[PDB]
RNA sequence: GCGGCCCCCUGGACGAAGACUGACGCUCAGGUGCGAAAGCGUGGGGAGCAAACAGGAUUAGAUACCCUGGUAGUCCACGCCG
RNA sequence: GGCCGCAAGGUUAAAACUCAAAUGAAUUGACGGGGGC
């Protein structure tokens, strides 16, 4: 959390376990996870939209997805 | 009249049967969800009736904001287009969406 | 598991009264037999059925339920399976 | 692995790993292309 890191990205392909595969604005690949209240409001993703991905330093290879361009 | 006078017409209705053999409605659908190969599963049935002759009616269906996916969908309709480029003969095309779905018919090459 | 009728060979069970042996009993690891239907081997038989399979329908699809057929099997003799 | 079988297979019979359960009877409601008045 401290000194954290913020990118958005593109959603390629659903997954089990509401999970997700983003490419990033650098051209990286990551796996995504939702975020409480995207799933407390019942609020759906589909394939291909422009979410915003927070990441941690200890790892790039996975993040978590925080807003979808509806 | 005679019993035999019945088999004149059935000839001339086996006539018409060999040409509504392919006339029979076969109908296949599919969504933008649909992968890992499913698809191939379902191609493997069109295969069957386009031997037999039968026009396939390709479905492929929408839902709201599912619409991004048309992008991709119209796709997956070419992808049975590529598979049966020697198989069926291009007839209907879906230029436009309706009521949320794509149609696309095709029908089989009359080999020569 | 056993169902038409008759004959032949044969096991078991139960009741009455009396006589006889004199505990000769109960259970049982290993062991040995019997054991529906389906199935296997060799040779017969084959009406009715009926997996597989052919054809007609149903459905979005229907390798099914439904309709017309139909092979193994179902039957017999001797082995096997357990 | 052993034994049996012409073959299908039968019999004897484990562990790694994984979860905080699985289960039986009965109770009050909802539901049935279940009944009755
Ligand atoms: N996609 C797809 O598979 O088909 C759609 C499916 O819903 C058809 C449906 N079929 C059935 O119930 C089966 N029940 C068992 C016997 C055969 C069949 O009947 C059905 O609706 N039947 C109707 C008649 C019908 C119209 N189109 C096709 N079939 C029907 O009569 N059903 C009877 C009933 O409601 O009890 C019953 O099934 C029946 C009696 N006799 C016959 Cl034939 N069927
Ligand atoms: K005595
Ligand atoms: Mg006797
Ligand atoms: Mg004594
Ligand atoms: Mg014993
Ligand atoms: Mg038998
Ligand atoms: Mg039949
Ligand atoms: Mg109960």
């Amino acid at each position: 959390k401290e000194d954290n890191i913020e990118m958005q990205g593109t959603v390629l392909e659903t997954l089990p376990n509401t999970m997700f595969r983003v490419e990033l604005e650098n051209g990286h690949v990551v796996t995504a996870h939702i975020s409480g209240k995207m799933r407390k409001n019942y609020i759906r993703i589909l394939t291909g939209d422009k979410v915003t991905v927070e990441l941690t330093p200890y790892d790039l290879s996975k993040g978590r997805i925080v807003f979808r361009s509806r | 009249d005679y019993g035999k006078f019945l088999y004149e017409k059935s000839k001339s209705s086996k006539e018409q049967k060999k040409k509504q053999k392919v006339i029979q409605v076969k109908e296949i659908k599919f969504r933008p969800g649909t992968d890992e190969g499913d698809y191939q599963v379902k191609l493997r049935s069109l295969i069957r009736f386009l031997e037999e002759g039968d026009k396939a009616k390709i479905t492929l269906r929408f839902r709201g904001r599912e619409m991004a996916h048309q992008q991709i969908g119209m796709e997956v309709l070419n992808r049975v287009k590529d598979d049966l480029q020697e198989l069926a003969v291009v007839e209907s095309f879906p230029t436009k969406i309706e009521g949320r779905q794509m149609i696309m018919v095709l029908a089989p090459k009359k080999k020569q």
